[PDB]
């Protein structure tokens, strides 16, 4: 239809209907599914000319069409993106938000949403220019259900990405300033808004123990534990991670996630059928049985022990290496009723079974279970009883064979085990 | 105790 110079030719006009016809024209050329070609609009110097059309509030249409053109230029590469950055676009689309025109002021969130979502260089870039006030100002209004069809994900989204990337991470003002927006929208009731909240959630709770701590203060963790138990996948997959992510943090932290009473979901997450559900809920699992021995009662008191017993012997070796570090933080810092109770679930024959692994982190992790294991029985005076016991699974003959391995580590570990205790 | 699908980055 259009050939670049041709849109030059009416972009560099003064008369607005052939600039609109052109603008027009580099939306449709901007917009094909194929080859769409950004560098060549780039390289005819038209950014700066869209930046200044995004000023013509007496042309709202070639407003929108510039919107659209440069947002579909900034949804590409990280260097086209710079291009609309480096034209000015950010303070235009931030200004523009506030356009009488909802679809024009709903084409700036999505431009700032891409600009944001490009690292955290753009992202500090549209913080730093004042979109987080007028962004959130479109969602004052009490009920959110009386805002347009659509716009409230679009606006979520665009707030998710200003929460998103690190090194570095969003400026805590902005946090603290977007957070409540975050928590009245983890209690809306549309799928996509609960899930990239859950995802801008996410995004916040990886990092410091001082987020963390912001955002659990926020008071997300029981609607967090909620969405947990959503069917929707796409709203369990970042409330799994956020909660994950806050149980890393201290004690307490994982205390109040246990208070909101996560754990009752795990059951049906260590068993969902998609195995990266399970491998998030083990991992999760893993930080909770390393925090302080009234949080492995807790776990012990849910009934997660057969469950993570059930992963370490049945689940993908991804899986199954999260679940031998959940069991090994669970003998190293548990106390010896509750290793004798991990025995009793049936543990020794899944760690012994996994000792036949290329990993040799997950070989390292499994004998020191087993060291720890051990050590509870010693205390018990019964641990004539365990070894028979790995004898019986096969354990013997696998530590043994380790001891024709290259690591020292895992070497020197079934030495020291054989020596004491299968000698 | 240690760390460790996503929205798109970009749109349209």
């Amino acid at each position: 239809n259009w050939s670049v110079e041709d849109i030059v030719k009416g972009i560099n006009s003064n008369n607005l209907e052939s600039q609109l016809q052109a603008t027009q024209a580099a939306r449709k050329l901007l917009s094909r599914e194929k080859q769409p070609p950004i560098d060549n609009i780039i390289r005819a110097g038209l950014i700066p000319k869209f930046v200044s059309f995004l000023g013509k509030t007496d042309c709202s249409p070639i407003q929108f069409e510039s919107a659209w053109a440069l947002t579909n230029i900034a949804s590409g590469t990280s260097e086209q993106t710079k291009a609309v950055v480096d034209g000015g676009a950010i303070p235009a689309f931030i200004s523009l938000l506030a356009s009488p025109h909802a679809h024009i002021s709903e084409q700036a969130v999505w431009a700032l949403g891409n600009i944001a979502g490009d690292g955290s260089a753009f992202r500090d870039l549209v913080i730093k220019h004042g979109a987080i006030d007028p962004l959130l100002a479109l969602l004052a209004v009490p009920d959110l259900s009386t805002l347009a069809c659509g716009y409230l994900r679009n606006l979520t989204w665009t707030l998710s990405n200003l929460c998103r990337n690190k090194n570095p991470a969003p400026p805590l003002d902005a946090v603290e300033q977007i957070l409540p927006t975050l928590v009245r929208l983890l209690h809306h009731n549309d799928p996509e808004v609960l899930a990239d909240s859950c995802w801008a959630i996410s995004y916040l709770t990886d990092g410091p123990n001082e987020r963390i701590e912001m955002v659990v203060k926020k008071g997300v963790v029981p609607q967090l534990v909620k969405l947990l138990g959503a069917t929707e996948l796409p709203i369990v997959t970042p409330a799994l991670r956020a909660i994950g992510n806050i149980v890393t943090g201290t004690d307490e932290q994982t205390q109040k996630v246990i208070d909101a009473g996560a754990l009752a979901v795990f059951p049906s997450l260590l068993t969902n059928p998609k195995t990266n559900i399970q491998k998030e809920a083990t991992w999760t699992m893993s930080n909770i049985t390393a925090g302080r021995q009234d949080q492995i009662q807790q776990v012990v008191n849910h009934g997660l022990v057969p469950f993570l017993v059930g992963v370490l012997s049945k689940a993908d070796f991804k899986t199954q290496k999260e679940a031998a570090w959940a069991i090994t933080n669970y003998t190293s810092g548990g106390t010896v009723e509750q290793i004798v109770y991990l025995v009793h679930c049936g543990i020794i024959e899944p760690l012994m079974n996994l000792l036949s692994a290329k990993d040799t982190k997950i070989i390292q992790v499994i004998l020191d279970a087993i060291s720890n294991i051990f050590q509870a029985a010693e205390k018990l005076g019964e641990t004539e009883k365990l070894s028979i016991m790995i004898e019986e699974c096969g354990g013997l003959d696998k530590i043994e064979a380790l001891q024709r391995h290259e690591n020292e580590s895992v070497y020197k570990a079934s030495l020291n085990l054989i020596e004491k205790y299968f000698s | 105790k240690r760390s460790a699908q996503a929205t798109p980055p970009k749109k349209k």
